[PDB]
């Protein structure tokens, strides 16, 4: 019974408007003034999960994402080892 | 004697007392509905507002993902009208019924008011006791109510300005066929004048129109 | 326990284990003990259950209020927000929903992080947050203040005990898990959905008739709830720690009675009431288990299975050593030069809370008191007031002006009062133990003035930085009965300011029997501080209505209040127009 | 002049129990049925700097974090390049 540790990083598209994210580039620019352009805010996901092998484990990440963990309307999402 | 209505209530609603008390005091014979039930006898399937399983990681999301979606859907199909209220809206929109989605409002945090809307649209089972046009006031609870246009769906209900920066300052949309209704701002709260109005008691007269 | 150690080992004859030294440390400390304040609340008139005031012998509402400084100055959102924990359970353990929570905050800024906190707290257990202060002063700076205010309204048939009344009862313990919660050992999120889930799940447990006692889980844990409980009883517990729901299994026994976990409550019942009890937590989600037995030997045993941990009396627990009180007599009224506290506006403030949940708001928060009402019967009125920057210049006089501004509040919309509920703010109370008097003593006789008793209580001291102490901050909560139908709504009229520019408690009952006659005749009353605020305009203009007047200067202490009737007001007080409210 | 493109994985310390993540812990393994051990769920900030060298870039998101985006007290964070 092996363990695969996984991390989920989601973002809103490139193209949808995060206002929430333009407050905070507004702030540590202007209030704490530091040249940091460009900045979007999303949800980090950390899960570790049980399988057979990794190619079947990954299978069990990428299920969680469609159909809970990520919305496929406005969230895109990337998966990374650890 | 009466019409009969139901109040789904998820493990996390709070405004379930409000839409049987809304329900009680407009002609209805309101009945609240668990998990595991069958929503075959109602004609109102009434999803409540409130926070549905704490919002814990989008709202309703862990709502959509239960039980009764496979009977909300059977029901939908069929063609019971459905309305879906501040946080039933985002339960909708995560079960698929209802275009879009909705997101956290520009102006950071929850917001709690009595806003001003415009009826862009009668001729619906849930607004047909208005005129086209009218300004009525009808109270929000959002921290997610910005909505986001995704295919040219149908404005129902429109904010005279501004409040989340939803698309077009959208506030209600409706299904394809026009059964599914989503709302965002709370009309169970608009029935009596103690409370702050009554604009919003014609919502659900609205409905008892429809079933002749 | 730095002194009061010695004071230990001659009641128990030897030396104490590390059970008990751990269990006294938390028992006997100024939180849960109440050394400094014990002997002067006994002195105060209250009103056989601490906490409820009947309202309609059909209803009762019952409230208390908590402080949360302490978890607050460290981290700002998981510290208010674990305040409104703690105090929603005290409410529930009576029996009743909660329907209205109040905030009472003191910082040097509007802070966004103990706003947050309430704001995704309240609004996550559907209890309208209809209310609140904002005292904003750089003096509060380093030490800030959160006093939370839960009220819940409760049938009289259907009430439930806080004590355990019969030996051969059980006492259940269910919530949330109980894990490593007590910069390090002290810092805790609150799970507002466990709490919903908790609600719902006693509530059902009381329709069901299965509560004969119940206590909220807050400061000490298992400890302080399970002894406290057989404690109002005289009578005593056998604990078993093994069946207590745990989240890490490791722990050491000490760690499941000291836990400090939230999300959690104490249910007295009978062992044949319990198979039903635990299917009730189980449906909601919720874990439990029965943890002690009621015996009838006056003694409070803890054991790990089968194996002892801790044995000691149970008096010897909930009765901290009382010190003794250095009564005040009271000094003449002041000349009070006005301290300039922040003019903010509340509504940036409450329309981050869901104020209207529950649909039995009746008047929103804005123009001072607020207004509920129970859907059938009748209803009942909630002020929160503290005045802060008079009890700077006197501890006495500031306090007590506190207590009958309060009082001026409640009678503004058109209750007749009921109940106080006090909150001590006070600094280090070794260094000025003269102080803390001065107010404990400005609240007894402002009760007997007013003939207004005290419900239920509470006091967080200590409150220090550089070792300078805080301004002497008393936060009153009335509580008042009223009509819902009988309420002042903002309609289009003239402005008058009645009452007069200076104080004189001589003929301050003067002006409350001059407000009353006003009421039940149909007017709009506003009493406050600096008689409008900036508040007030904007709550004015929601309702679409703008306001023009020359406020009369009045002097920091007075007994003036704005009526806003249709032609000028019939009393035996001064009556000057000063503008209008048009459109 | 020039461009430094970071992503900041933000997490509740490993002491301080979520239970946001905790409870979405407890669906993906008994309604989704997924054999899925031990969540976390945290915040993922990606920000563009414009510095100097690499050295001057990497200090510029710490104190970007330290004063705002990460809570010294309950949070916990680690960066990585993009
Ligand atoms: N932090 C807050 N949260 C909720 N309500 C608040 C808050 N601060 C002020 N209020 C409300 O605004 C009104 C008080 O306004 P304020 O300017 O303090 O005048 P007053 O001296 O009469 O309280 C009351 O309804 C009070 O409950
Ligand atoms: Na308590």
């Amino acid at each position: 019974m092996p363990l695969f540790k996984f991390a989920i990083d989601v973002q809103y598209r490139s193209n949808v408007r995060d206002p929430r994210g333009e407050t905070i580039e507004r702030v540590l620019r202007e209030e704490k003034g530091l040249p940091v352009k460009k900045l979007r805010l999303g949800k980090s996901i950390h899960l570790e999960v049980e399988a057979e092998n990794k190619e079947k484990a990954y299978e069990i990440v990428k299920k969680a994402c469609e159909e809970l963990l990520v919305n496929p309307v406005v969230e895109e999402y990337e998966v990374r080892e650890l | 004697m009466k019409p009969r209505a139901c109040v789904v209530v998820y493990p996390g609603s709070n405004c379930d007392r409000d839409a049987y008390h809304a329900l009680e005091i407009n002609g209805f014979e309101p009945s609240y509905v668990g998990l595991d039930d069958k929503l075959d006898d109602y004609e109102l399937i009434i999803l409540p507002g409130g926070f549905s399983y704490g919002d814990y990681l989008r709202p309703g999301a862990v709502a959509a993902r239960e039980k009764i979606a496979f009977e909300i859907a059977k029901a939908a199909e069929r063609g019971k009208l459905i309305m879906g209220i501040c946080n039933g809206f985002q339960i909708l929109i995560e079960m698929g019924l209802l275009k879009g989605a909705l997101l956290q409002n520009s102006s950071g945090k929850f917001i709690c008011k009595w806003v001003d809307l415009i009826v862009e649209n009668n001729d619906t089972p849930f607004t047909n006791a208005f005129e086209k046009g009218e300004k009525i006031r009808i109270p929000i609870a959002h921290g997610f109510g910005r909505y986001v246009k995704i295919d040219d769906v149908n404005v129902v209900l429109r904010y005279v300005k501004d409040v989340n920066g939803s698309d077009e300052r959208i506030a209600g949309v409706l299904n394809e066929s026009g059964n599914v209704f989503g709302l965002m701002p709370h009309p169970e709260r608009a029935v009596e004048e103690l409370i702050g109005g009554e604009d919003g008691k014609k919502v659900f007269q609205s409905i008892l129109n429809y079933l002749k | 326990k730095l002194r009061y150690l010695n004071i230990l080992k001659e009641k128990l004859g030897r030396e104490p284990t590390f059970v008990e030294l751990q269990a006294f440390s938390v028992m006997w400390s100024e939180h849960c003990g109440y050394s400094h304040t014990k002997k002067y609340i006994r002195r105060l008139p209250k009103t056989g259950n601490a906490g409820v005031v009947n309202l309609d012998d059909y209803y009762s509402v019952a409230f208390k209020i908590e402080s949360h400084n302490h978890p607050s100055a460290i981290e700002p959102y998981n510290g208010a927000a674990t305040g409104v924990g703690g105090i929603i359970r005290d409410v529930l353990a009576m029996g009743a929903r909660p329907t209205a929570i109040f905030d009472s905050l003191h910082m040097s800024r509007i802070i966004d992080g103990i706003i947050e906190g309430i704001a995704d707290y309240g609004n996550s257990i559907g209890v309208p947050t209809v209310g609140g202060e904002l005292r904003i002063s750089s003096l509060y700076a380093h030490n800030p203040l959160v006093n939370v205010l839960a009220a819940g309204v409760v049938r009289n048939d259907m009430l439930v005990d806080s004590k355990a009344s019969r030996p051969g009862q059980v006492i259940v313990i269910f919530g949330g898990a109980t894990g490593r919660d007590g910069t390090k050992l002290s810092i805790q999120v609150g799970d507002p959905f466990a709490e919903k889930m908790l609600i719902e799940a006693f509530l059902e447990m009381v329709e069901e008739g299965l509560v004969e006692g119940a206590q909220d889980l807050g400061a000490g844990g298992v400890l302080s709830a399970t002894s406290e409980l057989v404690a109002k009883g005289n009578l005593g517990a056998i604990v078993h720690l093994d069946r207590v729901p745990l989240r890490e299994p490791d722990m050491e026994p000490w760690e499941i009675l000291i836990s400090e976990s939230q999300e959690r409550m104490a249910v007295v019942t009978s062992p044949q009431k319990a198979s039903r009890i635990l299917e009730i937590a189980r449906k909601h989600l919720l874990f439990g288990d029965v943890v002690a037995e009621v015996i009838e030997e006056p003694v409070y045993r803890v054991m790990y299975r089968n194996d002892l941990v801790m044995e000691v009396p149970v008096q010897l627990l909930a009765n901290a050593p009382e010190e003794d009180i250095v009564e005040y007599t009271p000094g003449k009224i002041p000349e009070f030069k006005r301290v300039e506290f922040e003019e903010v506006n509340a509504r940036e403030v409450f329309e981050q809370y869901d104020h209207m949940v529950g649909t039995d708001t009746v008047v929103p928060p804005g123009f001072g008191a607020a207004v509920m009402r129970i859907k059938r019967d009748g209803g009942y009125s909630l002020v929160t007031h503290s005045r802060a920057d008079l009890a700077l210049q006197d501890t006495y006089w500031g306090t007590l002006i506190a207590v009958l501004e309060s009082v001026r509040k409640t009678l503004s919309v058109g209750a007749e009062p009921l109940a106080i509920t006090n909150c001590v703010n006070y600094g280090d109370p070794d260094v000025d133990p003269v102080g803390l008097s001065a107010m404990m003593t400005a609240l007894k006789n402002a009760c007997e003035f007013s003939g207004v008793p005290v419900a239920s209580g509470n006091a967080s001291l200590y409150n220090t930085y550089q070792g300078k102490p805080i301004p002497p901050t008393l936060v009153v909560g009335m509580l008042g009965k009223v009509n819902p139908q009988k309420v002042a709504k903002p309609k289009p009229s003239k402005v008058f300011a009645v009452g007069w520019n200076d104080f004189e408690l001589e003929r301050e009952k003067e002006l409350w029997r001059a407000i009353r006659k006003l009421s039940e005749e149909g007017a709009f009353i506003l009493s406050s501080s600096q008689l409008l605020t900036r508040t007030h305009v904007e709550t004015f203009r929601e309702y679409g209505l703008k306001i023009e007047v020359k406020l009369p200067e009045v002097r920091p202490a007075h007994q003036m209040v704005l009526v806003f009737s249709e032609r000028t007001p019939v009393v035996d007080v001064p009556v000057k127009e000063i503008g209008t409210l048009s459109r």
